[PDB]
């Protein structure tokens, strides 16, 4: 053939902590489908709002906005634990459909992206370009955002065990491990990865008796 | 590594 027709840039959806993650690559070659099973990132989450993103940068706000659409009437259950399946699905045509199913409740949103939408060829080459001079950056924002998720899961599943723990936990390090989740619960607000870390380790620290509790 | 959508 002397000629394909391919993706000119990712494709893919806004993920917890606001970064791009990619569906269908840049220079897949159409017709092309992808499907991936996603899940909540906290507790009794009833909906979640699908942002599909065409682009190259890490952040998600620094991609060209393509939609977005919403999947509700998700039984509430413990995070991580729901099953959402988000297809997307570029045939000849170049339309993108894009599909979130919830494999539990059987309920299924779509949209359709015409084949003019996203960013043109001038955008396209800026696109690759800015994301070339920023690279640095968005590695950095990266690594960042994945620290900052375990961060998080960390957190809240301290926070549960404590509420589980009741009066079984000594009054002395239910005060020291709240101490320890106020501090990384800082500490995540920022954009120090290192400062992150010290702050999950310090939080095991104090959570001896805690996890001896469980 | 699992991946999570925000909460809307």
């Amino acid at each position: 053939v002397l000629l394909l027709d391919v993706t000119p840039l990712s494709l893919g959806i806004e993920t917890m902590g606001g970064v791009m993650t990619t569906l269908i690559a840049k220079n897949t070659t159409i017709p092309t489908k992808h499907s991936q099973v996603f899940s909540t990132a906290e507790d009794n989450q009833s909906a979640v709002t699908i942002h599909v993103l065409q682009g190259e940068r890490k952040r998600a706000a620094d991609n060209k906005s393509l939609g977005q659409f919403n999947l509700d009437g998700i039984n509430p259950a413990p995070r991580g634990m729901p099953q959402i399946e988000v297809t997307f699905d570029i045939d000849a045509d170049g339309i993108l459909h894009v599909s979130a199913k919830d494999k539990n409740s059987g309920k299924e949103q779509k949209i359709t992206i015409k084949a003019s939408s996203g960013l043109n060829e001038d955008e396209i080459q800026k696109m690759v370009r800015d994301a070339e001079a920023n690279a640095e950056a968005d590695r950095k924002f990266e690594e960042l955002v994945q620290t900052r998720n375990q961060g998080d899961h960390l957190l809240h599943s301290t926070r549960k065990q404590v509420e589980e723990a009741g009066d079984k936990l000594p009054a002395d390090d239910k005060t020291a491990i709240e101490s320890a989740l106020t501090a990384l619960e800082t500490a995540l607000k920022g954009e120090d990865k290192a400062a992150i870390e010290a702050k999950m380790q310090e939080l095991a620290q104090v959570s001896q008796k805690l996890m001896e509790i469980a | 590594r699992p991946v999570y959508i925000p909460r809307p």
